[PDB]
């Protein structure tokens, strides 16, 4: 079957890929206009493994 | 003087300040491909930066045509660069169009700073004293020589730049006569590329087997050509190889154990892979001792064999299935008899690698591999790119055969190792067969015309090996004089004879100071004077191609010339 | 195409198009934050090595450059360079 | 007889080997490589982040060492040479030959952000600052075993006439204290088959290790496997040596009994309540140089009726009397040394108080379980007296509560009364 | 005897349980992979062998005429102990040889080469038929029917002379119903 | 829209992708908890603190793709999960051999888990890695007989397989689930 979509949940999901990716934008121009580059890694791919779960999500829908 | 073997650190934390970031690549090794030992040094170099995790791009370089061309399509992003194993014997600054006010930033203070910076991983000498002394951006490694040695050119240098009377010009005239002393010094290697960046390593704590192994090869590729340097590094390889062995002792052999140990490791022609019969016969010292390129030899080597109680069908079986009991007793019956026939430098003790049950490869064998690889691994200025091009993608053959998963590749350089030491040793008999050789008063002369595998020896480094080969044979004969020697081969297609000006050397089991190649700068002013469309932009400036018809001619003043 | 013309029919060529305009519509509507187009193999590593297969030479990217230099080889994220993996010019993983 | 020996904390000997160990703690470990007449020696360190490992060739062949946050300091025993290698390496390293007379050797080495300090065999106590100018030499009982942690020095001291005592100072850059000078140190010694007699060949004493706790209290792990705190150590007529982990006791419970043997436990670092340690196996009681990681033992204070346990389980179940009688216990000592820590120290990071609330926590709830058991068997007192050591009175409901479901009007009257007086 | 036979089994069930490249037990992999689709053999790389303990690859070459049957018996028991439950039948597996070894021309091989394992080449000029030799000999006595059996492998074999306890002169005689055999083809490589 | 190949089941990778938000414990070797006397890690799939508050060898608790990531570099050591031992692998094996219809109670991720840390994190394990190996491969061996018994009896109606590993059920999904469709398609088509 194709199931109900959690439009609650995909809402609050999005709004927080776009505030993340903001913030991965803010922290990036800070560098280049303490300086630890790992916790922007974790971030980086945190956002990058989850856009890989909505978008698998989606397609398969 | 730049960076000092004691300061190495300073530079990688400087290239870290500068050049790393998760935002931005910014970091470019430029590395002289058809070179071990700038390979694995850029091999270390880049698992390093691997996890120190800098965006960064290798590219392979063959001349510096190449390197000039490249250079030139940098973006001002790139602030770093590295070049390894090439470039310290030229003025860099002058030859890439460098202009450091073009390049400054920041200058305040009584003080300078720059937008890129070019690092230098080079083990030839002379270094060009512009580099070390004149620059304020290209930034030599080295290896203590400058401070060991260039005091006196040191002092003349700064003093001709601020010496713009008679008491002045004799200062000038002395200062023009140290640097010209200095220079017109032949050319030679004097470390390895890849134990300087394992100093480094050793400096930001970064040492294990898999940097020590890319440390010995690259060491190990010296071994040839440069068996003075070898000599001088092999104890301080002993010295990290027993730091980093594991402590257990009377270890089961296990799918997953690295061991890298020091054993003997004889100087036969990859012994593990070759045929023992094989590994005696296609061995440069070998040929040299027994004077194996004729019968007589061929007929000593039997004798031999038959001396040791070998079986030749033993002797020729496949090292893997050759009879066991004869692999355990063989340093035995080589103790008991290499001695009779002068052969006793066969004897070494070298560093062999196994990892798990796949069975043991040497550090000589895994150079064999690679320099297998980097020559065959895969309108006349075209064709000549196209097959440069060749040459720069059998770098990423070499590259990949280092890494243990891709051991089906190496097996590859091991079976090309085999076939391109057949060649050498078919063309090396057809040579010392008709005496291609002519003894000119000031060096030897053979020129290869025509004949199988000569569309091999267009490649720079198989024809070395067919320089070493003979140079080997040479070598261990008392009767010639040890002149240098030039060995030259037509290329049909683009109708230029590639040619390579060879040191000569002592043989190989004496012990004396090293002796130069001045073929490089005596090239140079013969290119100078002459009309004749050479080229001289190999890295390794002793080796040129010229067009066939300006050979006899570039010959004759060659000969003619006193700098050799 | 959402990132041999002949065999298709005219209807099928111009049903292409318009399928082609609505994978581009979704990926550029709500939802633009995920490439809806990009890849369906999970991501197992952020930085990878890739070897240069074809030249192209000096472009720009989010906050640099790549020279793409034919047989040269970057260390490099993942992230900035899926675009050319697809597109054919870049090599491993 | 009695033969001193160089000491540095959770050193090993070489054994069959050629390479071992000089130190290992809380900021990493030093191993040493027979390279054949000289010794490759390297510094590894566990923060990766703060410090990068190090590596040279020595030629006078150290024995000693001690390695801490500002840098390592190095000793051969035998002819005095000390050296000294700040990490940073922007202060120069120094070396120096203290003198020994005829027979005398340095016994141990500890450095400390503004001291370097020497003891030897017979009983001289060397002072140098950070930068090696010689401050003092006293003479003292000889110093067997010796450690720092910033500006507190802990000391242990040994002879056939004066017996086994410790020193507790901290000397800092103004005010410097000591605390205790050569008190008698309740530790057991070994028996002054054969991979042991080995081990007491190079350790004598039988100190495995020697180090302070996370929030600065002197710990020792002696020749019974047992750790030792000094508590209280701040005020000395209140102190007392705790043993707050028998791992003899812990290895027999994890392991399911069995009287297992050939499972060994080599400390490093007790952190605040959990003793880092390389668990060893097999025949030899130290670690080979692929220095396994430091698995972790939660401290168990030593009330386990071995007999009790055997009767019961015949994977370890613990009769809940004595599971509540460890963790008030546990919890009660945990809960002094952090007060004794957050009053005169105070906070390092910004979270102790509420580890110290949370534990509070644990300490009533231990006591409201054993509590349970008294009133199951009603007795009156027993439950009353428990009823007097809870901390929170909203936790003392929770007896009321109890003493209600088991029937015990008495304990409910005389709670009450309590309930009152905490209230006034 | 079958003490040192018993360490040579165990020998091979070590090479065969314990061989691994690259993550991968490929002798285990490779005989359950057989033992599903019901081939009863595994073939073997003898560069392995040696690489794994060459005393193993000495014991073989040196004899394999006695070696090649323990190999072939440890094989059973592995696969026995990855296809079957062991407390809740297969036949003896056929080893196959994988080499590199220099040949030998047909030429060339005589007397030194008896018994030895030998690598050649050639053309096969003919194919016989499936001829069928025994595994495996259920025996009796004729005259008392004392009863036996006599295990097989095909390396060179007989029926005892007499009984194993009068019972006449020759007196065994085979049970064919409980003896079992295999596949023999005879080729002529020129 | 979706690959012919994914259009009912799961990739291997995706597995590892399941697998590798699951959390496992570490020894740092790096600090990021700041002292009284820089970036935070602001995540927002998993929890934020442990990695905010990491203190060199005090072993914590985090999700595994962050763990690997750590592990690729030297500032992390992953500890292996109990049951990846050699003592407790042997009693699984045990288990299995001594209960020949059910499946011992290995966690779901564990043929993932083993494959990723024998990979990714070879030289943290107490015990030698060969026989851990050695062991993971005779528990896959003894449980694929497992199935291969159960499979005798597949029906129309259901099936139950208690403790199969959510890989072992990855590869056999197409199988199992192809063949109970086809015979309820069978038996349906049978009934009135
Ligand atoms: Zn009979």
């Amino acid at each position: 079957e194709l199931l109900p979509y959690p439009h609650q949940l995909m809402k609050r999901l999005l709004n927080r890929i776009s505030m993340q990716s903001q913030l991965i934008e803010n922290i990036s121009m800070g560098f280049l206009d303490n300086e630890s580059k790992l916790p922007l890694l974790c971030m980086e791919t945190e956002l990058e493994r989850l856009k890989f779960v909505i978008r698998s999500y989606i397609r398969c829908r | 003087m730049y960076y000092g073997i004691s300061q190495f650190s300073e530079a990688y934390n400087k290239i870290l300040r500068n050049s790393s970031s998760h935002s931005s690549c910014q970091l470019v090794i430029f590395v002289s491909c058809l070179n071990i030992d700038a390979l694995c040094a850029t091999k270390m170099l880049s698992l390093l930066f691997k996890k120190q995790l800098v965006q960064s791009q290798i590219v392979p370089i063959f001349g510096y045509s190449e390197l000039r061309r490249h250079y030139s399509q940098l973006d001002d992003n790139i602030n770093s660069l590295l070049l390894v194993g090439f470039g310290g014997v030229i003025d860099l600054e002058a030859f890439l169009e460098i202009d450091p006010q073009e390049y400054v930033i920041d200058t305040d203070s009584g003080e300078q700073s720059f937008r890129r910076d070019i690092y230098v991983l080079d083990a030839h000498r002379p270094w060009n004293l512009d580099n070390i002394f004149g620059s304020q951006i290209i930034q030599c490694f080295d290896d203590g020589t400058v401070d060991d040695t260039l005091g006196e050119q040191k002092e003349a240098y700064y003093k001709l730049l601020e010496l713009d009377r008679k008491q002045r010009k004799k200062q000038i005239h002395e200062y023009e006569g140290v640097l010209e002393e200095y220079y017109s010094q032949g050319t030679t290697v004097v470390n390895s590329i890849s134990a300087q960046i394992y100093s480094l390593l050793s400096a930001i704590g970064e040492t294990n087997l898999s940097n020590l192994w890319l440390n010995i090869l690259g060491t190990t590729s010296l071994d040839i050509a440069y068996a003075q340097v070898y000599n001088r590094l092999y104890p301080l390889l002993q010295d990290e190889v027993k730091r980093l062995t594991p402590s257990s002792r009377n270890s089961v052999k296990t799918p997953d154990t690295l061991t890298l140990n020091i054993q003997p490791d004889y100087y036969l022609f990859l012994l593990r892979h070759s045929s023992l019969y094989d590994s005696f016969y296609y061995s440069n010292y070998v040929n040299a001792k027994l004077s194996l390129w004729n019968e007589n030899g061929k007929k000593r080597l039997h004798k031999m064999f038959a001396r040791m109680g070998i079986p030749l069908s033993t002797a020729q079986e496949t090292w893997l299935y050759m009879d066991h009991s004869i692999k355990r007793e063989l340093g035995i019956i080589f103790d008991k008899n290499l001695d009779r026939y002068g052969l006793q430098d066969i004897i070494r003790d070298g560093f062999v690698r196994t990892l798990g049950y796949r069975g043991s490869i040497s550090a000589s064998e895994f150079v064999e591999a690679l320099t297998a690889l980097l020559e065959v691994g895969n309108n006349s200025a075209q064709k000549l790119t196209n097959l440069r091009k060749r040459w720069v993608s059998n770098f990423w053959l070499s590259w990949d055969a280092l890494d243990d998963r891709k051991v089906e590749l190496l097996n590859r350089g091991i079976q090309l190792a085999q076939d391109l030491q057949r060649a050498i040793f078919n063309t090396g008999v057809a040579i010392l067969e008709k005496k291609l050789i002519k003894h000119l008063r000031i060096y030897r002369l053979c020129v290869l015309q025509d004949g199988p595998d000569l569309d091999l020896y267009r490649n720079p480094l198989t024809l070395l090996r067919l320089g070493n080969w003979l140079i080997e044979c040479c070598a261990e004969s008392e009767d010639k004089q040890l002149l240098p020697m030039v060995l030259a081969s037509i290329d049909e297609n683009t109708d230029t004879y590639l040619v390579a000006g060879l040191t000569p050397r002592y043989p190989r089991g004496l012990d004396k100071k090293p002796i130069l190649n001045n073929f490089s700068m005596a090239f140079q002013q013969i290119t100078a004077e002459t009309d004749a469309k050479v080229r001289i932009d190999n890295f390794e400036s002793s080796i040129i191609e010229i067009r066939r018809e300006d050979l006899s001619p570039f010959l004759e003043k060659l000969t003619l010339s006193g700098l050799l | 195409n959402g990132l041999d013309t002949n065999n298709l029919s005219h209807q099928e060529q111009e049903y292409l198009k318009e399928y082609c305009d609505l994978i581009t519509d979704l990926k550029s509507g709500d939802l633009v934050d995920i490439d809806l187009s990009g890849s369906l193999v999970p991501p197992s590593d952020v930085f990878i090595d890739v070897r240069v297969l074809k030249d192209a030479g000096e472009i720009q990217t989010e906050y640099g450059v790549f020279n793409l230099i034919k047989d040269s080889q970057f260390f490099v994220r993942q992230s900035d360079v899926e675009r050319l993996i697809q597109q054919g010019y870049l090599q491993k993983i | 007889k009695f033969r001193y020996m160089p000491f540095s904390p959770a050193g090993t000997p070489f054994g069959f080997t050629d390479r071992r160990y000089l130190t290992m703690n809380e900021v990493g470990y030093v191993s040493t490589v027979k390279n054949s007449e000289q010794y490759s020696i390297t510094v590894s360190f566990f923060d990766v982040g703060r410090f990068r490992e190090y590596h040279f060739e020595d030629l006078f062949g150290y024995d000693l060492c001690f390695l801490n946050e500002k840098g390592t300091l190095f000793g051969q025993s035998k002819t005095g040479q000390i050296q000294y290698r700040p990490h940073d390496s922007i202060h120069s390293n120094w070396t120096k030959i203290i003198p020994l007379q005829a027979g005398e050797r340095i016994t141990s080495v500890a450095a400390t952000p503004v001291r370097v300090i020497v003891g030897t065999s017979l009983g001289y106590f060397r002072s140098f600052n950070q930068f090696g100018v010689p401050f003092a030499v006293e003479k003292t009982s000889p110093i067997v075993a010796l450690t720092a942690q910033n500006y507190r020095v802990f000391s242990v001291h040994y002879s056939q006439f004066h017996g086994l005592s410790y020193s507790l100072s901290e000397l800092g850059t103004s005010s410097k204290r000591y605390y205790k000078r050569e008190c008698p140190l309740p530790m057991s010694l070994p028996n002054i088959k054969d991979a042991n007699l080995d081990y007491y060949n190079f350790n004598p004493m039988g100190i495995k290790s020697l180090f302070f706790s996370s929030y600065g209290d002197p710990c020792i792990f002696g020749s019974d496997n047992t750790l030792l705190l000094l508590s209280k150590w701040r005020s000395p007529e209140e102190s007392k040596w705790l043993p707050i982990l028998d791992s003899n006791m812990e290895i027999w419970k994890m392991s399911g009994g069995k009287e297992t043997t050939d499972i060994h436990v080599w400390p490093l670092a007790l952190a605040y309540d959990t003793l880092n340690c390389i668990l060893v196996k097999g025949k030899h009681i130290w670690p080979e140089f692929p220095l396994p990681l430091p698995s972790e033992m939660e401290i168990r204070m030593p009330v386990f009726v071995k007999s009790k346990l055997l009767e019961e389980n015949k994977e370890i179940q613990i009769p809940v009397s004595m599971a509540a009688e460890e963790e008030y216990l546990r919890s009660k000592v945990l809960s002094e040394l952090l007060t004794d820590t957050l009053e005169n120290d105070g906070e390092m990071y910004g979270n102790e108080n509420e580890v110290l609330a949370a534990l509070n926590g644990a300490y009533d709830k231990a006591l409201l379980r054993l509590f349970a058991s008294a009133c199951s068997d009603q007795n009156v007192e027993k439950a009353l007296s428990l009823a007097h050591e809870l901390k929170q009175d909203r936790a003392l409901t929770a007896a009321v509560k109890i003493s209600e479901r088991a029937e015990l009007p008495s304990l409910v009257k005389k709670i009450n009364n309590i309930r009152e007086a905490r209230y006034e | 005897n079958d003490d040192d036979n018993t360490e040579i089994i165990k020998s091979f069930k070590n090479f065969i349980l314990e061989f691994r490249l690259d993550s991968q037990f490929i002798y285990r992999d490779q005989l359950r992979n057989n033992i599903l689709v019901k081939n009863y053999s595994l073939t073997v790389n003898m560069e392995h062998l040696i690489g794994y303990n060459e005393d193993i690859y000495k014991k073989l070459s040196d004899e394999p005429s006695d070696i090649i049957p323990l190999f072939e018996t440890a094989i059973t028991q592995v696969a026995k102990r990855i296809s079957i439950l062991s407390r809740a039948s297969l036949p003896t597996f056929q080893l196959i040889l994988n080499s590199n070894a220099n040949q030998i021309p047909l030429r060339d091989l005589d007397s030194e080469h008896v018994s030895k394992i030998v690598r050649l080449s050639g053309i096969i000029i003919s194919t016989s038929v499936l001829s069928s030799r025994a595994t495996y000999l259920s025996i009796m006595c004729r005259n008392c029917r004392h009863t036996t059996s006599i295990t097989i492998n095909n390396f060179n074999v007989s029926l005892p002379r007499s009984c194993l306890s009068n019972c006449g002169p020759d007196p065994y005689i085979i049970i064919h119903e409980s003896s079992k055999f295999i596949d023999q083809q005879f080729l002529k490589l020129q | 829209s979706l690959p012919a190949h994914l259009q009912q089941t799961f990739s291997p990778e995706e597995i590892q992708f399941i697998v590798e938000n699951e959390p496992i414990k570490i020894f740092p070797r790096i600090t990021t908890r700041q002292k009284i006397r820089h970036t935070r890690w602001q995540l927002i799939t998993t929890d934020d603190k442990a990695l905010n508050n990491m203190v060199a060898m005090r072993s914590t608790e985090v999700v595994l793709w962050i763990a690997l990531l750590l592990k690729q570099q030297s500032k992390c050591s992953i500890v292996a999960p109990q049951w990846l031992t050699t003592k407790e692998l042997d009693r699984k094996i045990q288990y299995e051999k001594t209960h020949p219809d059910r499946f011992s109670e290995l966690p779901w991720n564990w043929l993932v888990l083993a494959r990723i840390l024998f990979n990714k994190a070879k030289d943290d394990f107490h015990d030698p890695i060969h026989e851990l190996r050695g062991k993971i491969q005779d528990l896959r061996e003894i449980r694929q007989i497992k199935v291969l018994k159960g499979l005798k009896y597949l029906n129309e109606s259901h099936l139950q397989l208690d403790n199969l590993s959510l890989l072992e059920i990855n590869e056999l999904r197409p199988f199992i689930t192809e063949i109970m469709d086809k015979l309820r398609e069978i038996h349906t088509a049978s009934l009135t």
